[PDB]
């Protein structure tokens, strides 16, 4: 899982998968949003979030070998810390998650 | 069946009219399909045409 | 001068408010002077504060809608994306009923919007207001609170709201039940109908037939082939030219329609069904297994199946006790429920499948090991001929592709050497 906080502005960076990763979260109007860099390259912007489909969408991003990022539900600022989370994938459970997608 | 033809066992009285409804020859013909028209004592008839 | 490319190939940009704010500063000091008051109070103040407001409303905005084709969004767009393909929305409707029961006093009104209520404390609120006659009896018209597609359940109401001598809330079979809608589709079954029909619409001709026929109940096994040609590639298909080639097993087949409406499902639009040459599975019906004509505004359709032959088989074992107590009805027990193929690992015996004496001496084996096992022999024959003479066994007995066999707890016989 990955430690987050109730704020409406916010970006974390930590080290998982032998790779460096840093994700800003933020609200606009309704939905929230992301941004995901590796490192110090930017990958993706702007992308929405929703519950259970992955972040990264197109098919070159999301990874050879690397791993993706899930929301159990939709997010909520002033939830973070209690009942919703967020999770990290590494590539062999990720690949059977979106196996079982379909 | 195979030839579409149904025989009414009672003499029809006059000015008696019947309707059919189902499937023959391929063609749906589920709305009542006018095939008879009572004559006064004829009691064999033959379907209509979808 | 001042502005930002906020979007770019990566994707669009969201700032912070601070710093457009401090832009926009920035542009109303080159504007007028470097040494002009910026506070609320003053009007250019208030230029500053709109300017801002402005475009940090425009950037989020055009943000909002940066990305639409892919299925993740929502809210409208995604509704008629969906629809192109197929898919209803709106669904939020309340069962307006007619014919309500009411016996109260004589020559009074009930008022409008009145409140019922239910056993399992549902509320329910009238329409129409209306005088009642003499007699003690009229009709009312009701609707609830949410928008939520409730079910009423047929029994004598309870007043919440009361007007003056009126009672008895009562049900009457006479009355209209409307099924209502209740926001059946908000989001995310939306997604759900997309991976479904993706799915439908992945699968080939024959792995389509497959997983389609295999999902009906009671079934067990299905075998399906293909011929291509005009001649004999497994079985004597020469019938037509290019016929497709079924053939399904069941425990029964409970629901006859059933497995034809599985069948009709999948059409690949220039191929017929009729398969054989008077040598394969025996078809259930001659011309036709009558199918149902469209469940959507359609007409009669016609499509062939055919099951395969029944067998028997006989197999003899011959076993040395050992050292231990095993009852021979538990070892027929293991012998048969292997033949089902309710153990993990092994599928059974399914159309085409052919048994061999080896087979079943390594179930025996999995089944209970630490046991001495001398011989096994097999044998199979056509259902309904009578036993056939231990000159007829053998290890392994070929079966042909349109074939099922069967064993039962006393066709096995067993000798305790």
């Amino acid at each position: 899982k990955i430690p987050l906080t109730a704020v409406p502005n916010q970006a974390i960076s930590f080290n998982a998968g032998s790779s460096y990763w840093k994700i800003r979260l933020y609200q606009n109007m309704d939905m929230m949003n992301a941004d995901i860099s590796r490192d110090g390259v930017i990958v993706c912007h702007g992308v929405r979030c929703f519950g259970g489909i992955p972040l990264l969408q197109y098919s070159h991003q999301y990874r050879p070998d690397y791993g993706n990022f899930v929301f159990d539900r939709d997010a909520d600022w002033t939830l973070f810390g209690d009942g919703i989370n967020l999770f990290y994938l590494d590539g062999a459970e990720f690949a059977e998650y979106q196996a079982l997608a379909t | 069946a195979q030839t579409g033809t149904v025989k009414f066992t009672q003499p029809l009285p006059t000015g008696v009219e019947a309707y059919w409804t189902g499937d023959w020859k391929g063609g749906t013909a589920a709305e009542p399909a006018r095939f008879a028209v009572g004559n006064g004592t004829q009691d064999t008839f033959t379907l209509s045409d979808p | 001068m001042a502005n930002y490319n906020y979007i770019v190939d990566t994707g669009v940009i969201v700032a912070d408010t601070a710093d457009v704010l401090s832009d926009v500063e920035a542009e109303f000091r080159a504007a007028l002077g470097a040494n002009i008051n910026l506070a609320a109070s003053t009007p250019q103040g208030s230029l500053v504060a709109a300017e801002a407001i402005a475009r940090s409303s425009v950037m989020r905005n055009e943000a909002r809608i940066a990305n639409t084709i892919n299925p993740n969004v929502s809210f409208g767009t995604f509704l008629d994306a969906i629809c192109a393909l197929m898919g209803i929305e709106r669904g939020s409707d309340l069962s307006t009923f007619g014919y309500g029961v009411q016996v109260t006093g004589r020559s009074q009104t009930r008022i409008s919007t009145g409140s019922r209520v239910q056993t399992p404390a549902g509320a329910i609120f009238t329409v129409m207001s209306d005088v009642t006659i003499p007699a003690g009896g009229v009709a009312t018209i009701d609707i609830k609170s949410q928008e939520y597609g409730n079910i009423p359940l047929p029994v004598g109401n309870l007043i919440i709201i009361d007007g003056t001598i009126g009672w008895s809330g009562a049900k009457v079979i006479a009355s209209t039940r409307v099924d209502p809608g209740s926001r059946q589709m908000s989001d995310a079954e939306l997604k759900n109908a997309r991976v479904n029909r993706l799915a439908i619409q992945g699968r080939n001709s024959t792995m389509a037939i497959k997983a389609y026929v295999s999902a009906v109940p009671n079934v067990t096994s299905v075998n399906v082939i293909e011929n291509n040609t005009g001649a004999v590639q497994v079985v004597n298909g020469v019938s037509f030219t290019l016929p497709y080639a079924v053939w399904v097993c069941v425990a029964g087949n409970p629901d006859k329609q059933a497995v034809a409406d599985a069948l009709w499902a999948a059409h690949n639009g220039g191929t017929p069904w009729d398969y054989g040459a008077t040598n394969n599975g025996v078809p259930v019906d001659g011309p036709n297994g009558v199918p149902v004509r469209d469940p959507a505004s359609g007409r009669k359709y016609v499509v062939k199946w055919t099951t395969p032959i029944m067998y028997d088989g006989y197999v003899n074992v011959t076993v040395q006790q050992g050292s231990s107590s095993v009852a021979p009805e538990a070892i027929q027990n293991a012998v048969v429920n292997y033949a089902q193929g309710k153990v993990e690992g092994e599928e059974g015996l399914v159309v085409g499948a052919s048994l061999s004496a080896f087979e079943v001496a390594g179930a025996i084996a999995r089944e209970i090991p630490g046991i001495y096992i001398k011989l096994c022999q097999v044998a199979c024959v056509a259902a309904g001929s009578p036993a056939p003479a231990p000159g007829d066994f053998t290890s392994e007995y070929v079966m042909s592709a349109f074939g099922q066999a069967t064993i039962s707890v006393g066709n096995v016989r067993v000798t305790f050497v």
